[PDB]
């Protein structure tokens, strides 16, 4: 009942980076995945991948758990995360069928990690001008909403530039909590653009299309009935007994948004439906109604303006009321939305509203938004970039096996392990975009032996050779590269440490 | 039954790791032992590499090509042969290149042999030239066979006999210097006496027994004549037998048979012989008149024999006894016995010439001890023919493994192409050799095996082998592991020969 | 019913029939071309043969079932035809029944398919006749130089292409003649390469003319010699014998000895009849007798002995001399004098070290040469001797039938354009006849393609997108005449690199797969006893 013992903790996590593999690049392949609820999706993001894919295994957990880590500090490279730490416990199961001992890779995998934080600022070769242009904000973001949606990028890498824009003056503030997405419905990606403040999808029900109020209230009830806190014993016994209730239900709820107006709100969020008849006495006391059914469209309003939502039915309270500059009503793609302006703050809210008609294919926009957001979250520290489409990792690799040559001992067969864990990520390239991948590793370190670099692979399906990055205007953040390596080693340490598995009782 | 795609290539992969497993450990002379078991239950527990694969049935067909030309590397050199098959396993094992990369075998196949001449040109450079003159340098090089063995005792005799048997068989007014050791270097046995009073005859020695006492015994000036046809009644073209039923015909075949064989012994004794070699047999008749003449009567000899025998002497084949001249004379000869030394009649015309030949004489005290120093003194001829065929000798244990591997890698960096991975391949699959000699002395394999290579890429890479005894690294220059070029260029050419022949092999097909 | 077998019918017959057709062809796959890959031939015995001439494979291969036995015919057709092309007729008619099988389940009788492929095969036929070469260009202008370059390339003689290339090149020229009407082919005997040690490759000499390997032996005989009449005989002038098996009876001591003085005696009339000839090139198989070399050094005839058999069949053929195997004309003793003896102009005893050589110059109708190949081991000469007769053969194959090809795929890719195009100019339920037989015509650069480790969904497709360019506009940017290189990996005009190909291997392979596929499309039901 026991074959290897060793082999089966990373036979675990080789299958964690089956699932991601061939999902990696521009030419990646689609997944289809299912959700818990039963719903059929289409995507190819990393993320979206582990989190519907529930795994079992916890000596593969220790990658997963690595990468809601790589979601910290920095949004790019959860999946050079599952391919390059992959490789890693790949290229260890070679040496350990010689005869060495798994702590001598453990100590000869830390070496050469400290190595290679070394030679990547040696690989830096451009950085943001910090002109806060959308010539050069653009010219960064074509390489990161690739491999997301290919093909759209012309659209999507102007439209994340005006938003980010806007908040650079606002130095050490800006997040990827400013900028938020609201899809709505339409033709395409073509009709999509980008406003200012808090933007909703669902209209003003009401017939005010703008007032200057800073008081808003937000009630979650739905405006129906209303039940007494008390038992409230009501019997109705005939037609005229019927008419004195319905008659003093909109009596009552007349006095009800007149409380609204004693306290100088004219702003008011629903979450639920609204009656016809409420919705009149709304519009008589010039009062903005906002119907949002969705909770996070609730809970991102509380969390900016400080409204929160009660469950009463109307009640008076000063003391739980939000407060903004300026909320109107704005025609755009043929479709009005709400917009939560800030006219006498100085503002530091964004609102990129998507189109399309397909729900499947809008939120992997939206994932594709928020790691465009999230390569400039990181550009709010040290500036500086590095070359992308396998250019660094044959440059990285290139050293660390001229590094461990000249270094004797035993840790010299670690070492050379290291190298060419790096190389299989332009072989996750290579074979994503239908070429075959001994001819692009031989022609990159045909290249970088000549001292070319900032070579990168060429996306084509029909060329196997290879191009410059630099001229290509391709280009990846060293910050990205740089805690992608570190939690990587991290974590693929972590699982060549642990040998046995025990099961425990609570 | 017919298989066909990549399973016959993954299929030979395995069918030639599982012979090269067999003797993984049965290298350098700490080698282990095998079990063999026997469908009669007996059991032989033999270490030679040769005599373990032979006995053993496979039923693959690209594990069977692993014997025959083993078999056939047996013939041109003695040595290191168990050392092939492990090169051949380690080279094709490497399945990740070969199946899991999708390469083609003609890929492989390009870099394979673009490896042989890099093999080739480095183990020609560490190379050290040989005085072959010089007696006490050629008695350590025959140190590493004859050890671990019963012939340790007499090691000075033995290098005595192996060297005066290599230089007489060399014929080297040619220039080609041609060296036969199956046929003018054919070795014979004497029962009785002991491992010392074995010595080199200068000449042939004939195993022909004594029929009739009648024939020459001693004599200082024998005469030796050499006849291809026997010495019988002459028959037709065809076989058929002459049947006699009446009383008067066998007076009549009787008297032209008798005359016939009289003749034919009549034109032998006018030249006064005294010894009659002859290829086939010889009559009753005719031995009659051979024990009258008082002369020695041999038959039954090779055609190869009859040509040294006439070089010795100076005589001349003749194919009939009708025909023979004066040239027939055996003189210069140095003495004719046919004393029965052992219980067993020798034909001793040796002289005091170089007739391109040469026999050993094996004593010992039983056929036991006649066995030992056969197959003993036969690996000594082999050791000494490479060395006079070219005077070049590659650092054995480990060293030579290590000096071509090394030189493999640093030309790996400036061979660009797609190659250029299985080209480092079969630098590391020639790592192998001396990977098993730390595993059959004890020590830490890869806690060995990498200061071995830091050694080699700093220092020299002649010297720093693997000493298989003590476990410990030493200098192959102060200890004599040094083997000849010509039994490591045929390891390498033989190794590469059965992989490129392994990997071409797409489809098993049956049928004739 | 009760029957004596078992019978089936019916489209099960089809499909099983063209699974066991192509499942010949994945025995000749991987084994076509010049890189193709060898297979292993099991015995019932126990031995095996490792082949990996397609030839020799079929021979070999054998398969108890009757749609493979159709197949095995074929080989026999072949080499009785023409003599080469046998595995490409097998993976033409194998993906011909291939798609035919598709045919019929796309609800196709075989009527249609049978008669749409004699139409398609004698269109071939007619789109390669107008698109051949004839044979010319043997001096002046390459495609020959570099057609025999590319063979040698594969040894070590191919560091110095340009010096070996020509070699072969005046070789193959010099040895033509007609013989029969205006035929000129070329004959299966071929120029003698020998070798010697000439301190390097660089010092092979075109010698035109045979050159022997024997040596004169003595030297007070004059080496150069001006007349004409070589003389050639069997018998040995040494002493003779009755039989290697039947002898004379000798019975008196000094009748043995006067035998030996009518031999010294007999041996001094046989030498005045030679010499009255005038002849003095003297070969001898037999030997010598030593006296007798005596009489020819002071006579200036030069006798060379020890002269093998076979080096004597083509000397006699190139003075067009006859070969006497007894002196002895059946009542006493002759020389036959003006028979046996041819003509010549001059023989030199050319100095060549470690081989002193014999050369013959201007001899009656041998139109022979010979190849000094001097170098400086026996490893280098011996492997660039059958470099010699590899790209011997290459050239002479080529220049003999009377007009040849482009191949190597540039057959097959030009017409699988032409026949599409004619397949929709007809109609009448057999454009899917035409159609399929041009999609099967490309298994040819398909199978080379995946034997010379590239992609063949490329190599294959950059030879049709050259090709469909010489039938769009005849302008001269239009690639034509593309072949395949297997080498590098990339397609080449072939009238540049030489690879050339006969018309009657290309014509009779298209004819014969499409009757084999004929047959097989023919069964529709099966009968056993
Ligand atoms: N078109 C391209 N040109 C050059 N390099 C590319 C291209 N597309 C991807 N890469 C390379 O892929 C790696 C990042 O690719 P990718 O966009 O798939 O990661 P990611 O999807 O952003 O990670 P995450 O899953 O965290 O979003 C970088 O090393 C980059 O060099
Ligand atoms: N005394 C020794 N000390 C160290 N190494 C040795 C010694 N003798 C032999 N070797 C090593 O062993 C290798 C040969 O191994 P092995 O003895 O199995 O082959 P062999 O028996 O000599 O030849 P063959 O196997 O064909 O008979 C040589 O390369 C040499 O370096
Ligand atoms: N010089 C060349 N260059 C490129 N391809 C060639 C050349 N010569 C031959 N070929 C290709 O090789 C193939 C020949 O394969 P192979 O010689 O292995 O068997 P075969 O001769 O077809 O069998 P068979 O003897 O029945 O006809 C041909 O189809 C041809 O296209």
């Amino acid at each position: 009942g026991l074959e290897e013992a060793v082999y089966r903790n990373i036979q675990a996590c080789k299958e964690l980076a089956q699932t991601t593999r061939t999902a990696y690049g521009p030419n990646g392949m689609n997944k289809m995945v299912i959700n818990h609820l039963e719903k059929l999706f289409v995507t190819n993001d990393a993320a979206t991948i582990l989190r519907e894919l529930e795994v079992q295994h916890p000596a593969a957990k220790m990658i997963v758990m690595a990468s809601h880590m790589q979601e910290q500090e920095v949004g790019d490279g959860t999946n050079f995360v599952l391919v390059f730490a992959g490789a890693l416990l790949e290229l260890a199961e070679e040496l350990l069928r010689i005869g060495l001992s798994v702590s001598e890779v453990i100590e000869g995998y830390e070496i050469a990690c400290r190595k290679a934080h070394e030679i990547l600022p040696n690989l830096v070769c451009c950085s943001a001008k910090n002109l806060r242009d959308i010539d050069e904000v653009s010219s960064l973001l074509r390489t990161s909403i690739m491999s997301k949606q290919y093909g759209n990028e012309v659209f999507l890498a102007k439209l994340i530039a005006q938003a980010c824009v806007s908040i650079f003056p606002d130095s050490g503030h800006f997040n990827v909590d400013n900028i938020r997405v609201c899809k709505i419905l339409g033709s395409g990606i073509s009709s999509s653009s980008v406003l200012h403040g808090m933007v909703f999808k669902k209209e003003t029900e009401g017939d005010v299309t703008s007032v200057k109020d800073a008081k808003i209230a937000v009630y979650s009830c739905p405006f129906d009935g209303m039940i007494t806190e008390t038992k409230g014993t009501v019997l109705i016994k005939t037609a005229e007994e019927l008419m004195n209730f319905s008659k003093g239900e909109e009596n009552l709820m007349d006095a009800q948004v007149k409380a609204i107006a004693d306290t100088g709100a004219n702003v008011v969020v629903t979450g639920g439906k609204v009656a016809d008849m409420a919705l009149h006495y709304a519009n008589k006391y010039n009062i903005m109604l906002v119907r949002l059914n969705s909770k996070w469209d609730l809970r991102r309003l509380c969390k900016t303006v400080g409204a929160t939502a009660l469950p009463r039915l109307t009640p008076p309270v000063l003391e739980e009321m939000g407060h903004c500059d300026s909320v109107y009503l704005s025609e755009v793609g043929d479709t009005q939305v709400v917009v939560f302006k800030h006219e006498k703050e100085d503002g530091a809210i964004s609102t990129i509203v998507l189109r399309g008609s397909t729900d499947n294919l809008m939120d992997d926009i939206e994932r594709a938004v928020d790691d465009g957001v999230n390569t400039f979250k990181v550009l709010t520290r040290d500036k500086r970039l590095v070359p992308g489409g396998g250019a660094t990792e044959i440059e990285l690799a290139k050293q660390i096996t001229s590094y461990g040559e000249t270094c004797p001992g035993l840790e010299q067969y670690a070492i050379k392990k290291f190298a060419e864990a790096f190389e299989a990520i332009p072989r996750a390239l290579a074979e994503n975009s239908g070429v075959k991948a001994n001819e692009v590793i031989s022609k990159l370190y045909a290249v970088h032996q000549e001292g070319n670099k900032n070579v990168g692979l060429d996306i084509e399906a029909e060329v196997p050779a290879v191009k410059d990055m630099l001229e290509a205007g391709i280009l990846d953040t060293y910050l990205g590269k740089y805690w992608a390596i570190k939690l990587a080693t991290n974590a693929a340490v972590t699982v060549l440490r642990v040998d046995q598995i025990i099961m425990a009782k609570p | 039954k017919r298989e066909s795609g990549r399973k016959v290539q993954s299929g030979n992969i395995n069918a030639a790791k599982t012979i090269a497993d067999i003797i993984r450990t049965c290298l350098g002379p700490k080698s282990m032992m095998k079990m063999l078991l026997d469908p009669m239950g007996g059991i032989v527990m033999t270490n030679d590499g040769n005599a373990i694969l032979r006995e053993i049935q496979v039923q693959h067909p690209a594990a069977k090509s692993m014997i025959e030309i083993s078999r056939t590397q047996d013939e041109e050199v003695g040595d290191g042969t168990t050392s092939v098959i492990i090169l051949a396993g380690e080279m094709l094992s490497v399945a990740e290149h070969f199946l899991e990369q999708q390469m083609h075998p003609t890929v492989v196949i390009s870099a394979y042999r673009k490896a042989l001449d890099d093999m080739i040109s480095t183990l020609k450079k560490i190379s050290i030239p040989v005085d072959i003159s010089d007696s006490d340098m050629m008695l350590n090089i025959i140190n590493s066979s004859i050890t671990t063995k019963a012939i340790s005792r007499w090691s000075s005799l033995a290098c005595n006999i192996a060297l005066d048997a290599v230089k007489m068989v060399q014929f080297e007014e040619n220039g080609r210097k041609e060296i036969d050791i199956k046929k003018y270097a054919r070795v014979e046995k004497i029962p009785g006496g002991i491992i010392e009073d074995s010595c080199v005859l200068r000449g042939v020695m004939i195993n022909k027994d004594v029929t009739h006492p009648r024939m020459r015994r001693y004599i200082k000036n024998p005469r030796i004549v050499l006849l291809d046809s026997s010495l019988e009644y002459k028959k037709g073209e065809s076989q058929t037998d002459i049947e006699i039923t009446r009383e008067e015909d066998f007076t009549r075949i009787l008297q032209m048979e008798e005359e016939y064989i009289q003749q034919l012994c009549e034109d032998i004794i006018q030249l006064k012989p005294d010894v009659v070699i002859t290829e086939k047999g010889i009559s009753d008749l005719a031995q009659h008149y051979l024990m009258r003449a008082n002369i020695t009567a041999i038959r039954r000899v090779r055609k190869t024999d009859n040509n040294r025998i006439a070089r010795a002497c100076g005589a001349r084949i003749v194919s009939r006894p009708e025909e023979l001249r004066e040239d027939d004379v055996g003189t210069g000869a140095g003495l004719l016995e046919i004393k029965k030394i052992g219980d067993e009649y020798f034909t001793f015309i040796t002289d005091c010439k170089d007739p391109k030949a040469c026999t050993i004489l094996l004593r010992g005290a039983s056929k036991e001890i006649l066995s030992e120093v056969e197959r003993n003194l036969q690996d000594a001829m082999q050791v000494c023919r490479n060395v006079l065929l070219d005077p070049q000798l590659v650092p054995g244990g480990g060293a030579s493994e290590m000096a071509v591997a090394h030189a493999l890698t640093e030309k790996s960096k400036a061979m660009t192409g797609v190659e250029q991975w299985p080209y480092r391949a079969v630098a590391q699959a020639l790592e192998v050799i001396p990977r098993t000699l730390i595993q059959n002395c004890g020590a830490s394999t890869i806690r060995l095996l990498t200061s071995l290579r830091a050694k080699h890429t700093q220092e020299n890479c002649e010297t720093w082998g693997v000493n298989g005894e003590t476990g410990t690294l030493v200098d192959m220059k102060e200890l004599g592991i040094w083997e000849p070029l010509a039994v490591k260029l045929q390891t390498y050419k033989t190794a590469v020969e059965t992989a490129v022949l392994l990997l071409r092999i797409d489809d098993i097909v049956s049928g004739h | 019913l009760s029957v004596f077998g078992d019978r089936s019918t019916g489209e099960t017959i089809r499909s099983q029939n063209v699974m066991a057709a192509a499942s010949i062809a994945n025995i000749v796959k991987s084994s076509l071309g010049p890189v193709g890959l060898d297979k292993m031939l099991v015995d019932d015995i126990g031995d095996v043969t490792i082949t990996n001439d397609g030839a020799t494979i079929l021979k070999l291969l054998e398969v108890e079932h009757p749609a493979a036995k159709v197949l095995c015919e074929l080989a026999d057709l072949q080499d009785k035809e023409v003599g080469d092309g046998t595995t490409s007729v097998v993976i033409i008619a194998a993906e011909l029944l291939k798609n035919a099988d598709e045919l019929v389940k796309q609800k196709i009788h075989p009527t249609s398919v049978i008669s749409g492929y004699r139409l398609a095969c004698k269109e071939a036929v007619r789109y390669i006749n107008e698109n051949l070469i004839v044979n010319t260009d043997e001096l002046g202008r390459d495609c020959l130089i570099n057609a025999a370059k590319t063979s040698m390339s594969s040894k070590i003689i191919g560091i110095n292409g340009d010096f070996f290339a020509n070699m072969v090149v005046d070789a193959v020229l010099a040895i033509k003649y007609t013989d029969i009407r205006g035929q000129p082919r070329y004959p299966v005997n071929s120029v003698n390469i020998l070798k010697a040690h000439g301190r390097s490759q660089m010092e092979s000499m075109l010698i035109s003319g045979y050159a022997l390997n024997c040596v004169v032996g003595s030297q007070g005989m004059p080496k150069r010699i001006v007349n004409a009449k070589i003389a050639c005989l069997d018998f040995s002038l040494q002493k003779t014998k009755m039989k290697l098996g039947v002898q004379v009876v000798i019975t008196d001591p000094e009748k043995l000895d006067q035998i030996r003085q009518r031999e010294s005696d007999i041996t001094k009339e046989r030498i005045q009849k030679i010499l009255a000839t005038g002849a003095n090139v003297i070969l001898t198989t037999g030997g010598i007798d030593d006296m007798c070399l005596k009489y020819f050094v002071e006579a200036g005839a030069m006798a060379v002995r020890r002269v093998l058999k076979r080096d004597l069949k083509r000397i006699a053929k190139a003075s067009g001399a006859t070969i006497l195997s007894t002196l002895a004309n059946l009542e006493g003793e002759e020389t036959f004098e003006a028979a046996m003896l041819g003509q010549a102009e001059e023989v030199v005893q050319e100095r060549i070290c470690d081989d002193e050589l014999i050369l013959i110059k201007n001899t009656k109708a041998r139109t022979s040469a010979s190849i000094i190949l001097r170098g400086a081991n026996d490893f280098m000469c011996d492997e660039m001797e059958r470099s010699l007769h590899d790209a011997l053969c290459v050239v002479k194959r080529v220049l003999e039938s009377k007009s040849v090809v482009p191949g190597g795929g540039a057959v097959e890719a030009a017409l699988s354009i032409y026949l599409e195009n004619y397949a929709t100019s007809m109609g009448s339920r057999e454009q899917l006849a035409i159609a399929e037989f041009a999609r099967s015509l490309l298994v040819i650069p398909n199978t080379l393609a995946v034997n010379a480790a590239q992609d063949s969904t490329d190599l294959v497709a950059k030879l049709r997108a050259f090709h469909n360019e010489a039938q769009v506009n005849p302008e001269r940017k239009n690639l034509k005449w593309i072949g395949l290189d297997l080498s590098n990996g990339k397609p080449r005009d072939n009238k540049q690199a030489g690879v050339f190909e006969p018309t009657i291997v290309k014509v009779k392979s298209l004819k014969f797969a499409t009757e084999a596929a004929i047959t097989i499309l023919r069964i529709d039901d099966l009968i056993k006893l």
